[PDB]
């Protein structure tokens, strides 16, 4: 749900800058 | 007191515009400045990149007084559950933002302050441990600043 | 101390973090919140809209630390000779981000700090007489923000 | 100078506002 989508795009995120 | 008050506010708001054009040029003020800075910057650039599918999450957002604590706590311990980055660590305070943005939208101003108190808690309880072991906010600023 | 200060620096951080976001949306975390708020967009304007003389201006400034205090000082008792009003207010403001921008960029970065502090003697002792006459801080709010 | 090239667009930017 919300959870998921927040993670998925802090991951993606996550992976382009660090 | 008032005077005191008066005086320190005063100063703040020197040190508020001075840091704020500082940052413009990309300097800072202090580290703390810094760090500020960066988060801002950082939480505009998730906000941005990901406005569709922050807008979704966000519009699934259903919130009472009454049942906002148990929303938040659930959001962050799933968004944390199985790690701690930096990106996720941004989620944390987009999310909060949102949270706060439709309290004082739908009349529960009260939330702002509670939610604020809830992201401090769970930064220092639950987040922090991992910041010191992966180069503290510092770090933070060299990769998302 | 370090633990102390850790718990209220991440506090801090969230409570910058909130107050932006709520902003980006017209809400104030609190009068002195949207005070800040108001002087930066001013700032921000004021800067934009005389982009050209402004830069003139600040491209006079030759300043070294020995003749910081009395550039500083001698441009802003001219500024206020004649009056105070928000606008000029506004000026004195973008003029001390100015130098203590080009303080950064001429290696004198101590400057920044001693900039700072006689922005908040000069404010306090010369410009609140006519701010509390005139409304306070919320009158310039309203006004401009 | 400085100050009065100051002093002028801060009266600009009164009037327009205040």
């Amino acid at each position: 749900w919300i959870a998921q989508e927040l993670r998925l795009i802090g991951d993606l995120f996550n992976a382009y800058y660090a | 007191g008032p005077l005191g008050s008066m005086s320190q506010s005063n100063r703040e708001l020197v040190v508020d515009f001075l840091s704020y054009k500082l940052s413009q040029k990309g300097y800072s003020w202090s580290q703390m400045a810094a760090v500020k800075q960066a988060l801002r910057e950082a939480g505009d650039e998730f906000e941005l990149r990901y406005r569709r599918a922050f807008s979704d999450l966000t519009s699934q957002l259903h919130i009472t007084p009454g049942t906002a604590y148990q929303s938040f706590e659930q959001v962050v311990n799933e968004l944390f559950r199985d790690g701690v980055n930096w990106g996720r660590i941004v989620a944390f305070f987009s999310f909060g933002g949102a949270l706060c943005v439709e309290s004082v939208d739908k009349e529960m101003q009260v939330l702002v302050s509670r939610i604020a108190a809830w992201m401090a808690t769970y930064l220092n309880d639950h987040l922090e441990p991992w910041i010191q072991e992966n180069g503290g906010w510092d770090t933070f600023v060299e990769l998302y600043g």
